[PDB]
């Protein structure tokens, strides 16, 4: 048997707190781990490892929970046993050191960046009105203060901050708004087919001295931290960068259905060529309806028009109903990206669909309608 | 007159709901 | 603010040691769980003075007096835990859904060690019994 003892004090800084598997197998690998929070007294704290994030929460509970550990007696533990029943010799001694009535639970999260004192940027030169017009005084200069004041793993926050289109301007972290973005990539993809460059192989300098070699620099918003932005918005790198051109027509694509399929239809032949007239001339690109899928529906099936998902009824019995109404047989995977939201008790997408949609088969292919 | 030692059971069990957790309640 | 969590002691000593079955984690701890409060007296101090070495009650290890509140015995998986004088527990050694770390949280310094991760813990849900 083993002897249990107790101290008369229990120290609370001692606490648990859930390993799940890949935590546990991190914790052994053989300090990537860190614990982080806004704030002492406010703000959540989560868990991150270079790639990940978990929140912490904790929870109360009634039994009793005693920590114990293995110590060798100063002096042998001797008193009368008085009953035999079930009880062996003691061979060891333990001591409760700690008593905790909650567990502390870690459970996967989506990690996001802290955006405060962050400025959009349009952007003409002289950004120190917008700069000093600001909310805080204080600056965040560099990413690394961004992402270590944020709840986010390293990877996460690079990655959202490449996504979200973040740059940086006479030292002060900006994002860059819609508009300049998208005015960024054409002036981008102009030069760059201008001066002959290799579109899977881009790099910060090249690509820089492109745009600007015959614009008078105090007149040139794309600096190279912009041409950076740009490329990690819309290319791959690995060091060099490789443009992403489905996504690329995409974009045009989604603004183009905007301008002119808006309240309208338009055969999509017809839309095709101004889709492609938006491009910058001789842009490599092949351009086809399903890459705006999720975007457009066929009132005729050689007629587009635009959509914005979030017009459309939350009831998924309202949504089908509605996408019925706009057209009567639906391709698929056109459909699929207008309802998935509404699927929330994770079906199989293609059972969620049948529940409320029929599939009906014509010539070779299979197409949806209502039931 | 010397030393008492025992468990009052407890006739079940009650987990409480989960909480949040402050930078504060860890230190 | 931010710290990372310090698992280097953890990690060598895990390869200075050898064994879990359950019995202890090699590094010596386990994990008790009542369905009750355990019931000590509220001063030590006044009844280890008054402590018998035929009760055996209370030792002073490392500057602290601790009070012997039980005995411990495993036969399965199996549990058996003895309180006091008078009462007797049937349990159950069960290894956990989730893996329990047990970290120390140096308040000083905010910073943060693991100790060591729980595994398994014995547990006792049913009414005491009287004793044998």
């Amino acid at each position: 048997s083993i002897n249990l003892h107790s101290a008369p004090e229990y120290d609370p800084s001692y606490k648990l707190i859930q390993l799940t598997p890949e935590l546990l197998d991190i914790i052994q690998d053989p300090h990537q781990l860190r614990f982080k929070s806004l704030d002492k007294d406010k703000s959540e704290v989560v868990l991150c490892s270079h790639d990940k994030t978990w929140v912490l929460k904790q929870r109360k509970h009634s039994n009793t929970v005693l920590l114990m550990r293995e110590f060798v007696p100063e002096q042998p533990i001797t008193f009368d046993e008085t009953l035999l029943f079930g009880l062996s010799k003691p061979y060891m001694d333990v001591v409760g050191f700690a008593k905790t009535e909650s567990e502390f639970e870690t459970r996967e999260t989506h990690g996001e960046l802290n955006l405060n004192s962050v400025p959009i940027y349009n952007g003409e030169l002289d950004f120190s009105d917008k700069i000093m017009k600001r909310s805080s005084t204080k600056v965040i200069g560099t990413l690394e203060e961004l992402l270590e004041n944020s709840p986010c793993s390293a990877l996460e926050g690079i990655s959202k901050w490449h996504k979200i289109g973040g740059s940086v301007k006479d030292g002060v972290l900006c994002i860059l708004s819609q508009d300049f973005l998208f005015k960024a990539l054409h002036v981008l993809l102009m030069s760059a087919m201008a001066e002959s460059l290799d579109l899977q192989h881009l790099n910060v300098e090249d690509t820089h001295h492109a745009v600007g070699k015959d614009i008078e620099d105090e007149f040139n918003p794309y600096t190279r931290e912009i041409i950076e932005t740009v490329l990690n918005k819309f290319a791959v790198q690995e060091n060099t960068w490789r443009l992403r051109i489905p996504f690329i027509a995409q974009w045009y694509g989604i603004q183009a259905l905007r301008k002119y399929v808006s309240g309208i239809s338009m055969p999509i032949d017809e839309f095709l060529i101004k889709w492609k007239s938006l491009f910058p001339p001789f842009f490599p690109c092949d351009i086809d309806i399903d890459m705006l899928r999720g975007y457009h529906f066929k009132p005729t099936d050689k007629t587009v028009q635009y959509i914005a998902k979030s017009t459309l009824p939350m009831d998924p019995k309202e949504r089908f109903k509605v996408l019925f109404r706009l057209q009567s047989q639906w391709d698929l995977e056109d459909i699929k990206p207008l309802i998935e939201e509404l699927n929330s008790r994770g079906m199989k997408i293609d059972s969620f669909i049948m529940k409320y949609a029929r599939r009906k088969r014509l010539g070779k292919k299979t197409v949806v309608t209502s039931r | 007159q010397t030393v008492k030692i025992w468990v009052k059971y407890n006739e079940g069990f009650s987990n409480a709901v989960r909480k949040n957790v402050t930078w504060n309640n860890l230190w | 603010p931010s710290v990372d969590i310090d698992a280097s002691q953890w990690q060598k000593l895990t390869q200075s040691r050898e064994k879990q079955t359950t019995v202890i984690t090699p590094l010596g701890m386990m994990m008790l769980e009542i369905q009750g409060e355990l019931e000590l007296p509220k001063d030590f101090a006044s009844l280890a003075r008054r402590d018998s070495p035929n009760e055996g009650r209370f030792s002073e290890q490392d500057g602290e007096t601790l009070i012997r509140f039980g005995s411990l015995q495993i036969d399965g998986e199996r549990a058996t835990l003895f309180v006091g004088k008078k009462q007797r527990l049937l349990g159950k050694v069960t290894k956990l859904d989730v893996p329990m770390g047990i970290m120390h949280f140096n308040s000083k310094d905010n910073k943060v060690e693991l100790v060591d991760v729980m595994k398994y813990k014995v547990i006792f849900k049913d009414r005491p019994l009287p004793i044998m």
